[PDB]
C-alpha cells in the first residue's frame, strides 16, 4: 500500500526527480498532527463495538423491508452475517485514517463489492444507508461532539482530520454504486 | 423480603436522620460542532485567518467607507480650505517619501500583527467608537461594531480634528510638562510591557529613517507653539472633551487632573494603538 | 463484536499474492470469483 | 436610540463594569410616572387624523406665500405631502412618550434635518411654526391628565430647540 | 443601545404605526414586572464576582486537559485571561436581563465571537460548558434556591424571568458553536 | 464621584448637549426611594461603635494566626490600626447610601486596594471575609425597614465583587 | 520573551538599525558566565522532587489555618493540586538559568497573578512566603558552586518582587 | 524575540520537564561557538554595505527584464524600495545569526510577506535570485575565501555556522515562494 508519506514518493518518482523543497510543507504538515492524527484513531476503535450496533439498528428501525420474512436479515444466519459484513467496512478505514491515504482502501476491499453485493444478493438501498449513519458519527466522536459520552482530550480543532476521515468512509460507502 | 401488590411508593418512614447517606449522580460531557456530509467532491476543517473573516466582499467595502470616514475627516481639518499646521508628516528636508517608508512600515507592522494583538484591537476599538461617537445611534456603532477599519479610522479621524492628541497642545509651565512627560512613560510601559521591545513603535527600517524620525517630531513640537493663539486656547478646553468623559469616569481626582493641567491630560493617549 | 475477531472471509475477490506465478495459476489466482459477479 | 437604558447600561460597558445600583436608580423613575406618562400617548393617537389637519392650515394662514408656481406648496400635490410631513414628525413624538427619552426622534427624525429642506427649497421656519402652533395648543386639565402635558409639551418646544 | 420599550416600536415602524393600547398591555405587563425585574437582577450582581470564580473551576473540575501543559488554558496569564472572559459575558447578560431584550448581547460581543477564539486557538466545547454552569447558578440567585445564600425578596411567582434569562445563555452558547 | 448625576448630565455633556428628557427622568427614581435609602444611613451611624468591634474579632477568630510575630497582626497596635481599617471601610459604605451610587466607595477606598495591602503584607482574604461576616449580618423586617436593607446587603457583597 | 537577545535585537529594529557593535557586545556577558548560570539548572532538574514537598508544609506550618472548610485548602483534592502549584513556579525558574533573563516568568507566570488568586479566594500572602522559605534555603559552596547561587537566589526574591 | 537559549524550553515546558543534563551539552556546544559565532557574524557586519552591492547589481546582470521600462524594477524610487527590501533581510538574518535561531526572522519579516509582493507586482523569481547572490556571497564572508577581503582570524572549523546561514537564507527563499 502507500499512506501519506509514499503519496509523494510515486508521483515524484513520475517525474523522474528527488524529493525536494517543494513537498517539506506537507511532510512536516503531517508531522504536527500525529499527536492528534493517533488521538483520532483511538477514537474509533474504543467505540466500534457501540457503532457498528447502533448503524445496522438505526438502517433496520426505519427501513422495516429488511426484516422482511424471507428476507435479508430475517435469519439469524443472515443477521449475524450483518453485524460483520458492515464491521470489515468499519474496520478497514481504521488502518486508512491512519496512515493519512486511503490507498490501501481500493485495492483490500473496493477492488470487488459493488459487482459482489449483488452477487449473491445485497442490494443497494440500505448498503449505502449503512454508510452514512457511522459517517456523521464517525465525525461526532472525533470532534467530541457526541450526545451521550464526552471524551475527555486537549484544546484544538479537528474540522481537517473531519473532511480528511469523511472520505475513507463514504468512499467506500459509495463504491457500491 | 416478599413483595404486594399494593401501593406505597408515597409514604416515606420519617426515620430520616439521613445525614448518615449521602449520595450523589452525574451526567454532561457533551460538547457538538456542526459537521457538514458528502463526500464527492468535498470536505472541510477550520482555518486560522486572524482576521476579520467577515467576507471577502465585506472586507474589500471596509476600507473604502474607512479611506471615506478619513477623507470625510480630512476634510473637517480641511474645512476652511487649508492644509492645517496640525498634521506635520515630515522634517526640514522633504523626506516624507521618507516618511512614506515610515507609514508603510506601520502600513506592513499592522498588517503583521500576531493573532493576539490582532484579535485585542477589533474589540477594544469596538468599545472605544462607542466612546468616540457622543450620541448614541441606531447606524454609526451599527458600522462600528462588524467594521473595524472604520472603527480605527474613527478614533483616529475624529480625534485628530480635534486637539487632544500627542505634541500639539502645549504645556504653560514645568509642571505641566513633567506630568505630561510621566503619562507618557506609561504609555511606553503599556506598549513595552515587559522586557521585549515591541514590533510596533520601531518607527523605521534603515538607517536614514533612523534620525529622520528624531528630526521630525521636533519640528512637529515646535509647530504647536508655531500656528495660532486661539485653537491653542481652544485645545486646552478639547483636552477634557476625551479625558473626562469617556476615559477616567468616576475618578474626581483623574477628572480635576485634566482641568488643572489639561496639557498633561491630552498625551495621556488610552487608545490603546501599542505606540 | 462477531467472533473473537473478524477477518477477510476467503470468498472475496483479491484474495491472493498473485506474484511470479504460473500462466495457468494466474488467471486462476486473478479473477477468483468472477463466475456470478459478471455474469448477472 | 436614546433612554435611561441607553445611559447606564451603556456607562456601564462604557467603564467595563458590573450593573451597580447606580444603574439600578435610574430605571425606577420610569416605573412611578410611567402611568403619567402614558395616557399622553393614546390622546395623539385618538387624534392622529384630528391635529394634523388642524396645523396644516393653521401653519398655512402664516404661510400663505407658498401657493405661487415655483416653491413648496405650488399645488396640492405638495399639501398631499405636506400633511404626510407633520405626521411624521408626529409619529415620532408619540413614540418619545413610550421609551422615555427622545430615542426615535434624533436617529430617525432630527439629525440632518439642516441638510434637507432648503436644499429641496422646503423652508424650515413654516417647519418650527407648524410644531410651535401645536406646541401651546393644549389644556393639561382637560384633554388629558395634568401629569400628562408636560411630557407632551416638553418634546413640542424640543422640536424648535433640535432644529436649533 | 434597543430594550422592550424600543423592540415594541421597531416592528412598528417598519409599517409607520401609531402604537396603541393594543401591543401596551404587553409592555403593562413589563411596567408591572419593574420591581420584579429588579429583584432579579440585584442578586445577579449581588455574588457574580463568586460565580465567575465558581464556573471556571467548575469547566476545569469536569477537564483537567486545558492546565495540562501545552494546553489552551494552563498558565497565570492565560487563566487571569481566562478569567478576563469569564466575567465580560456574564456583565453582558445582566444589561438584556435589565433591558428584558437581547439586542445589547448580540452586537457588543457576539459579532464573530465564535472565531475569535479558534483565530486564538480557544477551545468551544470548554466555553459552552462554562457558561452552563454561569447558566445553572443565575437561576438559583433570581430564585431562593441557593445552597447558602438566601437573600431578602417578597414572595411569588419569578419564572418568568427565569425564562428570560434561560433564552438569554445559549443565544451566545449558539453564537459560539 | 459616582451617582446618576454622574451619568446624565456628563454624557449630555459628552453628547454636547442640553439636558433633555432623557436625563430629566433619571433622578425621578432617587426621590422615590430616597425615604427607602436613608434610614439605613443612621442604623450604621448608630451603631458606628458598634459592629465594628463585632466584626473585628469574627474575623480574627477564622483568622487567628496572624498574632505571631513576622506578620499583619503581631501586636496590639496593628488591632488599634485593624480597628480603624474596618471602620474606614465603613464609613465610606455609609455615605454611598446618601449618594445613590457608589461614589465615595471607587475613587477612596476601593481602586488600587490590589496594589497596597499583600504588598504591606496584609492579607486580602480576611479583608473581604470581615465584610462578608457583615454582609449575612442583617435581618431586614427587625433591624430596619425592608425597603433599607437592599441598598445596603448589595453594597457589601460588591465590596467582595469589586476586590475581585 | 525576556532575554539580551529581547533587548538588542529589538532595540536596533525599533531604530530601524543594523546590529551594530553595541548589539554585538551584550551578547559576550552569556559567554563567560553561562559556565556560572548552567549547573544551577539540574540542581533543581535533580531536586524537581525533593524540594517541593520540603515547601508546602513549611508553608503549611506558618499558613496553618487552611484545613477548615470554606477555604484555600479544606482538603487534599487542594494540596494535591497545592504541590501542582509551587512546582508550576518552580518549573519557570529553572528555564529562566537557561535563557539568562526572566523570560518564562513574565509571559506566563508573574503578569496578572494580581488577578487570580484572592478572586478565586487563594492567599498570596502564603505564595510569596513558600518562595520565600526556599530563598534563603540555599548554601553556596556545600549545593551548588560559588558561581551558581546568584543566578538562583536573585530570581528567588524576584518572585516576591514581582508580586509585589 | 526568541533564541537558541529559549528553543529548548518551549518543548519542555510543553512537556512540564526540568531541563537537566541530558540536553545541556547542545547548549555546552553552543556556548563552545560563542565567540567563534561573533567572530563570524562581525564578517558580515563589516562589509554589509558591500553584499547589497553585488547582490541586485547581480541580479541586474542575469535579468535585464527588471531594468525594461514598464517592468517591475527599472526606476530608481522603485530601486529604492528595492534596495530597501534587499539590506532589511540582510539587517534580519544577521539577527538569526547572532541568536542561533531562526524566529527573529519567523515573526517580523516572514509574516505576510509573498501576498505583499504580488499585491504590488513584485515578481518572486527576481527575489530568490538575490537572495541567492546574497547567500553565496555570504558563506564567503564567514569564511576565508573572498577574491580580495581577508580579516585577521584565529584559524579552525566554522562550517556548522556555514550550514546555520544556509538553513536560513532559504527558509527566507521558502516564504517569498
Ligand atoms: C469541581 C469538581 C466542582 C466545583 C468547583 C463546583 C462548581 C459547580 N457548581 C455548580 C452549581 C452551582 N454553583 C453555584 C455557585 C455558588 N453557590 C453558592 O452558594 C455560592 C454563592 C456560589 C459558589 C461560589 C450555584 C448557586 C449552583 C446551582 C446549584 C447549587 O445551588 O449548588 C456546578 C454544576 C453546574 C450545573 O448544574 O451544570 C459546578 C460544576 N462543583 C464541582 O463539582
Ligand atoms: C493633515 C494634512 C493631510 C491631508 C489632507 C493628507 O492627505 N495628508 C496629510 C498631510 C500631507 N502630506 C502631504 C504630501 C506628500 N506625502 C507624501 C507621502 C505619501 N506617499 C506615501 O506613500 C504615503 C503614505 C500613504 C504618503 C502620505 C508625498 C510623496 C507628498 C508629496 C508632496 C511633495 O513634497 O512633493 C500633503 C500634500 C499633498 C496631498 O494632497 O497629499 C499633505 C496635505
Ligand atoms: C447616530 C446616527 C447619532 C448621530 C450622530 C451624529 N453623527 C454626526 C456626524 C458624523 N457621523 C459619522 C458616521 C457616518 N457619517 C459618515 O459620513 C460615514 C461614512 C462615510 C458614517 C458611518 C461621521 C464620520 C461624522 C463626522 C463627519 C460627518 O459629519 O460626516 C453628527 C453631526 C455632529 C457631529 O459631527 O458629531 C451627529 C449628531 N445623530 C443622531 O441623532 C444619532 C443619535
Ligand atoms: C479613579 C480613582 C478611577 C481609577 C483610576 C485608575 N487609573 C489607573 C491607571 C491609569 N489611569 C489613568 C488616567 C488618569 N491617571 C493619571 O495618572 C492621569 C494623568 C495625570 C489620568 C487622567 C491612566 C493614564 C492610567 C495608566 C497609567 C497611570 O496610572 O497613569 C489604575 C490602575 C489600574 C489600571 O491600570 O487601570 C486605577 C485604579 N480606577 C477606578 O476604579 C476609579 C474610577
Ligand atoms: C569561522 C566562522 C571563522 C573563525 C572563527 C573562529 N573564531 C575563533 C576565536 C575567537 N574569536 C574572537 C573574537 C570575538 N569575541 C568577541 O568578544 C568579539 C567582539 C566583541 C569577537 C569577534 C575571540 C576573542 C576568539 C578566541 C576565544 C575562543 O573562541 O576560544 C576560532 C578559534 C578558537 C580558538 O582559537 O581556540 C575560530 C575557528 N575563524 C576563522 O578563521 C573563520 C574565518
Ligand atoms: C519604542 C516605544 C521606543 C522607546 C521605549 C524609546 O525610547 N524609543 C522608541 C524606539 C527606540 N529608539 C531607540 C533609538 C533611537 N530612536 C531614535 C528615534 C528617537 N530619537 C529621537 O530623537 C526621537 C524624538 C524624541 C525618537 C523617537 C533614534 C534617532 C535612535 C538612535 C539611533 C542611533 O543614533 O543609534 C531605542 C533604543 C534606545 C537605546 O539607546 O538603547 C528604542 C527602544
Ligand atoms: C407641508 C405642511 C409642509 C411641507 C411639507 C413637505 N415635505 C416634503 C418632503 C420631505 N419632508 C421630510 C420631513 C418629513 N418627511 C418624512 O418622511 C419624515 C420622517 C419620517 C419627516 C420628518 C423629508 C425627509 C422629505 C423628503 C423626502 C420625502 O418626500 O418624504 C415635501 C415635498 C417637497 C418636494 O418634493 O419638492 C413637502 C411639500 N413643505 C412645506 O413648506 C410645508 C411647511
Ligand atoms: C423573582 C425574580 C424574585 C422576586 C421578585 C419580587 N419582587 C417583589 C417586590 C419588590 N422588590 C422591590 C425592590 C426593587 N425595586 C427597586 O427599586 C430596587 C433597587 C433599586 C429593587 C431591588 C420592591 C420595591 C418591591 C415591592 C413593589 C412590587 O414589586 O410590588 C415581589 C412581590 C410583588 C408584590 O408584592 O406585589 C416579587 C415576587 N421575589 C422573589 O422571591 C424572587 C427571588
Ligand atoms: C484588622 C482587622 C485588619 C488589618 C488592618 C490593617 N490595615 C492596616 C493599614 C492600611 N489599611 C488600609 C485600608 C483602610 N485604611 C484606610 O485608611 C482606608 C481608607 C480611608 C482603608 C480602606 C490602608 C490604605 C493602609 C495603609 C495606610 C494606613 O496605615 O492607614 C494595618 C497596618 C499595617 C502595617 O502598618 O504594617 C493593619 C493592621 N490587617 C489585617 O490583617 C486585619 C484583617
Ligand atoms: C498549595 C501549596 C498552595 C495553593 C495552591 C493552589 N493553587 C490553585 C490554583 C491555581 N494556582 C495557580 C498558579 C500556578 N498554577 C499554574 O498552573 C501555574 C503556571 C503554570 C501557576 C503559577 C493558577 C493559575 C490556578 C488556577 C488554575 C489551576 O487550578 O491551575 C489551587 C486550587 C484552587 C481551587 O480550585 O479552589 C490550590 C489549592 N493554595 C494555597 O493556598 C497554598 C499556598
Ligand atoms: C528590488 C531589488 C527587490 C524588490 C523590492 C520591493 N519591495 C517593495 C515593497 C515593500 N516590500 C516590503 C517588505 C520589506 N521591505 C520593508 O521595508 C520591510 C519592513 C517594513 C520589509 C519586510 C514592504 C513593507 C514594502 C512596502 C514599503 C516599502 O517600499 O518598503 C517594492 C514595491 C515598490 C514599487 O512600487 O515599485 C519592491 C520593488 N522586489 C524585487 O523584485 C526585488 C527582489
Ligand atoms: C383649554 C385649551 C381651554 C378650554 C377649552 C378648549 N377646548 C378646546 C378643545 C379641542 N381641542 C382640540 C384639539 C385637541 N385634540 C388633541 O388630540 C390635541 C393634542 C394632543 C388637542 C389640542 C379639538 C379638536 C377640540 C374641540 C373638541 C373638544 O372639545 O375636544 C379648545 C380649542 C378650540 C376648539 O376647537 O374647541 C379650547 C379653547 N377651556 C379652558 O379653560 C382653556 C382656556
Ligand atoms: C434577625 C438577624 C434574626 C432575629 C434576631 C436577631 N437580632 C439580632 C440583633 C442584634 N444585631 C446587632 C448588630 C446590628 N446592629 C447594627 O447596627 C447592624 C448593621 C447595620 C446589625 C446587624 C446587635 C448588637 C444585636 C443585639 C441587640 C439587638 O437586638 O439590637 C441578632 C444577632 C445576635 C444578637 O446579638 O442578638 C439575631 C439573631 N430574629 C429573627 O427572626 C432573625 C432570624
Ligand atoms: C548550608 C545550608 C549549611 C550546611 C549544611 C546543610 N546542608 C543541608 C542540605 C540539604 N539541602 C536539601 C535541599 C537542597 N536540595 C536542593 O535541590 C535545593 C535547592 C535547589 C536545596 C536547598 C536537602 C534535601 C538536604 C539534606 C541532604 C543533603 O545534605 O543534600 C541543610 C538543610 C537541612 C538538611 O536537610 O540537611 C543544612 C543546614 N552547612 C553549612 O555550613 C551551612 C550553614
Amino acid at each position: 500500500m502507500l499512506d501519506a508519506f509514499s503519496r509523494v514518493v510515486v508521483n515524484s518518482d513520475a517525474k523522474a526527480a528527488y524529493v525536494g523543497g517543494s513537498d517539506l510543507q506537507a511532510l512536516k504538515s503531517f508531522i504536527a498532527d500525529g499527536n492528534k492524527r493517533l488521538d483520532a484513531v483511538n477514537s474509533i476503535v474504543s467505540n466500534a463495538s457501540c457503532m457498528v450496533s447502533d448503524a445496522v439498528s438505526g438502517m433496520i428501525c426505519e427501513n422495516p423491508g429488511l426484516i422482511s420474512p424471507g428476507g435479508n436479515c430475517y435469519t439469524n444466519r443472515r443477521m449475524a452475517a450483518c453485524l460483520r459484513d458492515g464491521e470489515i467496512i468499519l474496520r478497514y478505514v481504521s488502518y486508512a485514517l491512519l496512515a493519512g491515504d486511503a490507498s490501501v482502501l481500493e485495492d483490500r476491499c473496493l477492488n470487488g463489492l459493488k459487482e459482489t453485493y449483488i452477487a449473491l444478493g445485497v442490494p443497494t438501498n440500505s448498503s449505502i444507508r449503512a454508510v452514512s449513519i457511522m459517517k456523521a458519527q464517525a465525525v461526532a466522536f472525533i470532534t467530541n461532539t457526541a450526545t451521550e459520552r464526552k471524551m475527555s482530550f486537549a484544546a484544538g480543532d479537528c474540522t481537517s482530520l473531519a473532511s480528511e476521515v469523511a472520505s475513507y468512509f463514504d468512499r467506500v460507502g459509495a463504491a457500491i454504486s | 423480603w416478599d413483595k404486594l401488590l399494593n401501593t406505597k411508593p408515597m409514604k416515606r418512614q420519617v426515620q430520616p436522620n439521613p445525614p448518615t447517606n449521602e449520595t450523589r449522580a452525574l451526567n454532561l460531557g457533551n460538547t457538538f460542532r456542526s459537521p457538514a456530509f458528502k463526500f464527492l467532491g468535498t470536505l472541510k476543517r477550520s482555518k486560522d485567518p486572524s482576521g476579520l473573516r467577515l467576507g471577502f466582499y465585506g472586507r474589500k467595502a471596509d476600507d473604502f467607507m474607512a479611506r471615506s470616514i478619513a477623507m470625510q475627516a480630512k476634510a473637517s481639518a480641511a474645512g476652511s480650505g487649508v492644509y492645517t499646521t496640525q498634521c506635520s508628516e515630515g522634517a526640514s528636508k522633504g523626506m516624507a517619501e521618507n516618511a512614506r517608508t515610515a507609514s508603510l512600515a506601520k502600513q506592513f507592522r499592522q498588517a503583521q500583527r500576531s493573532a493576539r494583538e490582532m484579535s485585542f484591537d477589533y474589540y477594544e476599538g469596538r468599545k472605544y467608537a462607542m466612546k468616540a461617537v457622543g450620541h448614541i445611534c441606531n447606524y454609526e456603532e451599527k458600522i462600528f461594531q462588524q467594521y473595524n477599519k472604520t472603527a480605527a479610522a474613527y478614533v483616529m479621524g475624529k480625534q485628530e480634528t480635534l486637539l487632544s492628541c500627542d505634541r500639539y497642545a502645549q504645556p504653560a509651565n514645568k509642571a505641566e510638562e513633567y506630568i505630561q512627560k510621566s503619562v507618557q512613560m506609561q504609555m511606553k510601559k503599556r506598549s513595552i510591557p515587559y522586557g521585549v521591545y515591541t514590533t510596533s513603535c520601531a518607527d523605521g527600517t534603515v538607517k536614514g529613517m533612523a534620525e529622520n524620525a528624531r528630526v521630525a517630531k521636533e519640528s512637529a513640537n515646535f509647530r504647536a507653539r508655531q500656528m495660532s493663539a486661539g485653537a491653542k486656547a481652544a485645545a486646552r478646553f478639547n483636552a477634557r472633551r476625551v479625558a473626562n468623559d469617556w476615559h477616567n469616569n468616576g475618578c474626581n481626582y483623574e477628572e480635576k487632573l485634566t482641568s488643572r493641567f489639561p496639557a498633561a491630560a491630552s498625551s495621556v493617549r488610552p487608545t490603546t494603538n501599542r505606540y | 463484536l462477531t467472533g473473537y475477531d473478524s477477518k477477510s472471509s476467503p470468498n472475496f475477490p483479491n484474495r491472493a499474492a498473485t506474484r511470479e506465478r504460473r500462466t495457468v495459476s494466474f488467471n486462476a489466482r486473478v479473477a477468483r470469483n468472477k463466475s456470478q459477479a459478471k455474469k448477472i | 436610540m436614546k433612554s435611561v437604558i441607553t445611559t447606564v447600561v451603556s456607562a456601564a460597558d462604557a467603564a467595563g463594569r458590573f450593573p451597580s445600583n447606580s444603574d439600578l436608580e435610574s430605571i425606577q423613575g420610569n416605573i412611578q410616572r410611567s402611568a403619567a406618562r402614558l395616557e399622553a400617548a393614546e390622546k395623539l393617537a385618538g387624534n392622529h387624523e384630528a391635529v394634523v389637519k388642524e396645523a396644516g392650515d393653521a401653519c398655512f394662514a402664516k404661510y400663505a406665500y407658498l401657493k405661487n408656481p415655483g416653491e413648496a406648496g405650488e399645488n396640492q400635490e405638495k399639501i398631499n405631502k405636506c400633511y404626510r410631513d407633520v405626521d411624521h414628525y408626529m409619529r415620532l413624538v408619540n413614540y418619545c412618550l413610550v421609551v422615555g427619552g427622545t430615542g426615535p426622534l434624533d436617529e430617525w427624525g432630527i439629525a440632518g434635518a439642516r441638510e434637507v429642506y432648503r436644499t429641496l427649497n422646503l423652508p424650515t421656519s413654516a417647519y418650527v411654526a407648524s410644531i410651535a402652533y401645536t406646541r401651546d395648543r393644549l389644556c393639561v386639565p382637560r384633554d388629558m391628565s395634568a401629569q400628562a402635558g408636560v411630557e407632551f409639551s416638553a418634546y413640542l418646544d424640543y422640536l424648535i430647540n433640535a432644529l436649533s
